[PDB]
């Protein structure tokens, strides 16, 4: 699964 | 009262970026290609900003919005790079940034010249239909929820309700401007021939993406959704939606 993606999607 | 789908669609639309090439530099196609992935993934993580900011989207399952994102990313970038290319030259030149325009030397380089009538035949299609940018919005979030895996989502239901809201909403920008089941046609086909004029720029993608010899280079961000996605493409198990 693609990291930044995931952490992009779980953040901000 | 609330505000209209439609002006929230305006105010979250993101900014153009700059891509700071450097058209001081000999133009080389590696370098070039390298420019372009980079400001690639600037943009993909400005359409993880947008698509947060998207009414329904966050009620989906994590990882469908996760799916949704790594399936329709290049159809995204394509669509606004037509967009951007038809509002600031009538299709004439592709427009990638303010300080990245592909002009003929450009385009002749090697490998070019291929992908480039691959994007500008996007950008004529805004072009023969005169695409308001009404429309235009509905459409690029359709595009977002244009391609899933073959063994459907998690929230299956959630997605269905909110391709229901933009396929609304689509209608409406239709009504408030031929005739409307015509531009609805027209436009849902616009949608469909997007899976085909997009194929081809993944396929290359894919090409820069393994080939050693050619020393493309990708931001990480792209590189994890790419090189994600390759098996799935590979494998067979992407499913386009289709209006028809
Ligand atoms: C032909 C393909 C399609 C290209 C993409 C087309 C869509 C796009 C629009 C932009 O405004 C910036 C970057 C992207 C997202 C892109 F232009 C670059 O990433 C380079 C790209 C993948 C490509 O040129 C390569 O595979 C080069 O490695």
């Amino acid at each position: 699964r693609p990291a930044i993606l995931y952490a992009l999607l779980s953040s901000s | 009262e609330f505000p209209t789908l439609i002006s929230l669609l305006e105010v979250i639309e993101p900014e153009v970026l700059a891509s700071g090439y450097d058209s001081t530099l000999p133009d080389t196609s590696t370098r070039l290609m390298s420019t372009l992935n980079r400001l690639g993934g600037r943009q993909v993580v400005s359409a993880v900003k947008w698509a947060k900011a998207l009414p329904g989207f966050r009620n989906l399952h994590l990882d469908d919005q996760m799916t949704l994102l790594q399936y329709s990313w290049m159809s995204l970038m394509a669509f606004s790079l037509g967009w951007r290319s038809y509002k600031q030259s009538n299709g004439n030149m592709l427009c990638f940034a303010p300080d990245l325009v592909i002009n003929e030397e450009r385009m002749q380089l090697p490998y070019m010249y291929d992908q480039c009538q691959q994007m500008l035949k996007i950008s004529s299609e805004f072009v023969r239909l005169q695409v308001s940018y009404d429309e235009y919005l509905c459409m690029k979030v359709l595009l977002l929820l244009s391609t899933v895996p073959k063994d459907g989502l998690k929230s299956q239901a959630v997605f269905d309700e909110i391709r229901m809201t933009y396929i609304k909403e689509l209608g409406k920008a239709i009504v408030k401007r031929s005739q409307n089941w015509q531009r609805f046609y027209q436009l849902t086909k616009l949608l469909d021939s997007m899976h085909e004029m997009v194929g081809g720029l993944l396929q290359f993608c894919f090409y820069t993406f393994v080939n050693k010899s050619l020393s493309v280079e990708f931001p990480e961000m792209l590189a994890e959704i790419i090189s994600n996605q390759l098996p799935k493409f590979k494998a067979g198990s992407v499913k386009p939606l289709l209006f028809h």
